[PDB]
């Protein structure tokens, strides 16, 4: 019942930021509580945060990751972002977009966020 | 033989004689110690007309030390900026840019998609101790090596774990097919001078 789609991802320097997107292409996306995850190279998938259904509660792996990452949604439009500034080349990971509601869990692909210190420089 | 980079500057460096070929793989070895704590700089950089960036080893302050093969990058396991000697051989494959880093004869991860299918461009500068911005020049002292280098050694295929082994282990001399480690293939400039150097015991001391 749900198709979601990451963008927003790229090549980024360091001490930059980036807004990711998710998109649900359904119409029941206020069911859910949604969630960002991050795969950096050969490393477990760690959770980065989440937030509740109608956007008053959000949850955070961390106070590192509070500190310069915002989860937010807008109902309307059927996306969940995370706003993440002054990237470091550690935050490089695949990130994924996660919803869940009741017994259900669903996936993004994906979107790739690579930041360097030495690219371009 | 070891190259000495005492200071953190723009003008100290060492200079591959030979060039190099268009690279479909390569194995790129050597020898180094740093002095240097927020981060090791830039061990040796490789930049062609079009591509400053071409291959570069780099640790840039407090970040993490990554790999650029055509301005493309990948971070690397290796953690060598403790001041003592240490030995480290980066393979790479054009193809699925695939690459491997080894650490004292020990691998410590691979990767893959570093400039897939990109092959290295032929006729370039190598660089040692700086970061170039233009093909032999414009260095960043930020970015500078401070330090020792040894037994820089270029070849065009992926070594095989035993052969690192035995070159880390210094039971192996064989020279790079394509860089060589010699006298007359490494200039210094700027300050920059050579040594007979400790032997591979010695030096793990
Ligand atoms: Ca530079
Ligand atoms: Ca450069
Ligand atoms: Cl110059
Ligand atoms: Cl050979």
């Amino acid at each position: 019942q749900l198709q979601l789609v990451e963008s927003g991802g790229g090549l980024v320097q360091a001490g930059d930021s980036l807004k990711l997107s998710c998109i649900d292409s359904g119409s029941t996306f206020n069911l859910y509580a949604m969630g960002w995850f991050r795969q950096a190279p050969g490393k477990e998938r760690e959770f980065v945060a989440s937030i509740s259904r109608g956007g008053g509660s959000s949850y955070y792996a961390d106070s590192q990751l509070k500190g310069r990452f915002t989860i937010s949604r807008d109902n309307a439009k059927n996306t969940v972002y995370l706003q993440m500034n002054s990237l470091k080349p550690e935050d490089t990971a695949v990130y994924y977009c996660n919803a869940r509601a009741g017994r259900y869990d669903y996936w993004g692909q994906g979107t790739q966020v690579t930041v360097s210190s030495a690219a371009g420089h | 033989f070891k190259v000495s980079l005492p200071l953190r500057t723009n003008y100290l460096y060492g200079k591959i004689k030979k060039t190099l070929p268009e690279l479909y793989a390569f194995t790129i070895c050597l020898w180094l110690r740093s002095s240097a704590s927020p981060g090791i700089g830039t061990p040796f950089s490789y930049a062609v007309p079009g591509q400053a960036n071409e291959i570069v080893l780099i640790e840039w302050g407090n970040n993490p030390i990554e790999l650029l093969i055509n301005d493309k990058v990948a971070q690397l396991p290796l953690f060598v900026s403790d001041g003592k000697w240490h030995h480290i051989c980066i393979t790479w494959t054009t193809r699925d840019g695939m690459w491997e880093a080894f650490q004292d004869g020990e691998k410590l991860g691979t990767g893959e998609n570093l400039a897939p299918w990109h092959p290295i461009k032929p006729g370039g500068v190598l660089i040692l101790g700086q970061e170039q911005d233009t093909v032999g020049g414009r260095f960043d002292a930020t970015q500078a090596f401070v330090g020792e280098l040894s037994q820089f050694n270029i070849w065009d295929r992926v070594l095989r774990a035993q052969e690192i082994i035995n070159i880390a282990n210094c039971s192996t001399n064989m020279p790079g097919n394509i860089i060589p480690w010699v006298d007359n293939n490494v200039d210094v400039f700027g300050g920059a001078s050579k040594w007979p150097v400790e032997t591979c015991e010695e030096r793990l001391l």
